């Protein structure tokens, strides 16, 4: 998750259009924050495992 | 009874046939009352101030006039469009006049929580604040819609005749009443 | 469409989390291109003592 | 069997003793005297029949499903909408009504789906997404809901608030929120749910939108936490920090509350003494809720069973006349019409060649 991941997202970061040159969409950072409970509604609050 | 009120009316509409073809250009350019766009559309409206109404005349000899506030004042008027049309040259004629619509409403000097309507008249109750802040009530008998406030006023619509406007206004007093 | 596609009407984030669960749970995969689908590769782990 | 060995039995039911299947009866407290060895299944490796639907109908279809895993919520939702979608999906108008109808039709669906399971959500957050416009899907909805008569949930006060507060950035520090910006959500909300509570029974809700409401609460509740650091700011400079666009009529309901805490304050003499203001009233509400049901049964001038008026505002304006009765009336429409008025609607022709001319 530290360096790997990383590595994996850099190897392939750049995504282009099929018309309209020039279009592109780019990553630049991820990230994976620390886990959590999703909630009905749209909400959500750390857990022990 | 009713707490002393029976409801106004607001609106009449009422369809007559003039009983003959009609060159809607004649009548647009003749007309100081009338106007026509014969590019887009099939009939002439015109207005006039005492009944103050107005009527929308289609080429096909079709009629339908709005504004007044009472059946005789929409026949009133309905007959001086004829009259009108008449002046113009066409042989016009006043057949078959038929009232269609009519509006009303009234007030009950109390407040309404229209969320206990909705919540026990479902099958008939439309309550959306965010895209109308009136409660719309779906009325069986007589064929009528009431719209409802929460000021207490009331607006009926549908009626063909008046005693259906009061009907409505009579069957829903109770319930409003509760 | 006469005016551009925004991308958020079609971005969504599912798949990789099903990929993730069913892999992790089932122990057996498809790596396809690299033409191994090996299988038994996690076990619940015992709990006697 | 049926029978017991001849009576009156009828009936079977399974018991045994020890891993078989023999068929209880109950005329004798028997098994039919008979019993049969039950067949199963297993130790081996809902329908089909997909119809094949019309190219344009399962592009709908793919929408459908793409449009609610935006919200990453129960597949349930997904299946129980796309099969409203297939129920929509058999009249004429619907098939006939041009694709733009067709998209809004698949955002409510999955609005009146979520409003089943009273699922937060607004119209704002779906609408986005379709290039829909406010007439176009409201009239819609309105079109397809009394179509197929069905009933659906309103949206609870209550309902919106847990996930709207929980958006908000006000729980940790940040440079756009130093620490006396930040603040606990349990408490401001607290302060919003009481602050709620007051706006329906004072009529305030009803017909009004109700994000205004919740908007304004949130302000005042968030200021009044720690007024010292937070009375000098002001309704858009809070919600730009936290990232948030606040309604114009979040300023009306502020002052509709400002009005009703003044005039809750007075009921009390050592709140009374204090001379409130719309300056200093905000750091007291801590006090006022204390009291709460109180202040209402001292300022409320309707003390019937059923100072001020506790009635909706479009009424507190006072009539001009209270609706005296009526003018309930007829006349006789059957009268000779006067040919001058006739006349006076038509143009001269003067006037005629003038038109002409002119055109
Ligand atoms: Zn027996």
């Amino acid at each position: 998750i530290n360096v790997e991941i990383k590595k994996i997202m850099k190897a392939n970061e750049k995504v282009t259009s099929d018309a309209d040159p020039m279009w592109y969409l780019k990553y630049l950072n991820i990230y994976v924050g620390l886990p959590d409970v999703e909630e009905s509604f749209n909400v959500t609050r750390p857990v022990s495992p | 009874g009713p707490s002393g009120i029976v409801p106004q009316l607001q609106n009449i509409v009422s369809t007559v046939n003039l009983g003959c073809k009609l060159d809607l250009k004649t009548i647009a350019l003749r007309a100081r009352n009338a106007e026509y766009n014969p590019k887009r559309f099939a009939a002439v409206i015109m207005r006039i101030r005492e009944p103050r109404t107005t009527a929308l005349i289609f080429s096909s000899g079709k009629m339908v006039c709005t504004g007044a506030k009472s059946e005789e004042q929409s026949r009133l008027a309905a007959r001086k469009y004829a009259r009108v049309v008449q002046k113009l040259g066409f042989p016009a004629k006043f057949l078959d006049f038929k009232i269609q619509n009519m509006v009303g409403s009234c007030d009950v000097k109390f407040p309404i929580r229209l969320e206990g309507l909705v919540l026990t008249h479902q099958q008939f109750s439309s309550y959306e604040p965010e895209l109308f802040p009136g409660l719309i009530y779906r009325m069986i008998k007589p064929r009528i819609v009431l719209l409802i406030f929460v000021s207490g006023k009331v607006v009926l619509t549908g009626a063909k005749v008046r005693a259906e406007i009061y009907e409505a206004f009579e069957n829903i007093y109770p319930i409003l009443k509760g | 469409r006469a005016a551009q596609f925004d991308v958020v009407k079609h971005m969504r984030q599912d798949q990789i989390t099903n990929g993730m669960v069913n892999a992790i749970s089932t122990g057996n995969w498809s790596l396809k291109r690299f033409k191994m689908d090996r299988q038994g590769v996690t076990q619940v782990l015992s709990r006697l003592s | 069997r049926g029978r017991c060995p001849d009576c009156g039995s009828t009936e079977l039911v399974e018991d045994s003793h020890y891993s078989q299947s023999q068929l209880v009866c109950s005329d004798c407290g028997c098994v039919v005297t008979e019993g049969v060895l039950t067949t199963t299944f297993s130790d081996e490796g809902s329908t089909g029949e997909n119809e094949q639907v019309s190219r344009s109908q399962q592009r709908g279809l793919r929408r459908v499903r793409d449009l609610c895993r935006v919200l990453q919520l129960p597949p349930t939702f997904e299946d129980t909408a796309v099969a409203y979608y297939q129920q929509a999906y058999r009249h004429s108008g619907i098939r006939a009504a041009r694709l733009q109808k067709k998209e809004v039709l698949v955002g409510c669906c999955v609005l009146i789906t979520c409003r089943q399971h009273n699922w937060p959500l607004t119209m704002g957050a779906i609408c986005t997404l379709l290039y829909a416009d406010l007439d176009v899907f409201s009239s819609t909805y309105m079109q397809i809901v009394k179509l197929l008569g069905l009933d659906v949930p309103s949206l609870c006060l209550a309902e919106l608030v847990k996930t709207y507060c929980s958006s908000f950035k006000l729980f940790q520090a940040s440079p756009s929120v130093p620490a006396k910006y930040v603040e606990d959500k349990e408490k401001m909300l607290s302060r919003t749910m009481q602050l709620v509570e007051l706006a329906n029974e004072t009529w305030l809700v009803t017909g009004r939108h109700p994000l205004p409401v919740i908007t304004a609460a949130t302000f005042l509740a968030w200021q009044s936490l720690q007024p010292a650091d937070r009375l000098s700011c002001s309704l858009a400079r809070f919600c730009k920090l936290a990232n948030v666009d606040l309604p114009y009529p979040a300023s009306s309901r502020l002052q509709e509350l400002l009005a009703v805490l003044l005039r809750m304050a007075e009921q009390l003499a050592w709140l009374r003494v204090l001379r409130l203001d719309k300056r200093s009233v905000v750091k007291h509400i801590g006090d006022l809720l204390q009291h709460r049901q109180s202040l209402v049964r001292s300022a409320f001038r309707d003390g019937t069973a059923e100072p001020a008026l506790l009635l909706p505002p479009c009424m507190l304006k006072s009539p001009k006349r209270i609706c005296p009765v009526p003018p309930v009336s007829t006349v006789t429409g059957d009268e000779n019409i006067s040919d001058s008025e006739i006349e006076q609607y038509l143009r001269t022709p003067q006037e005629v060649r003038d038109f002409q001319r002119a055109q």
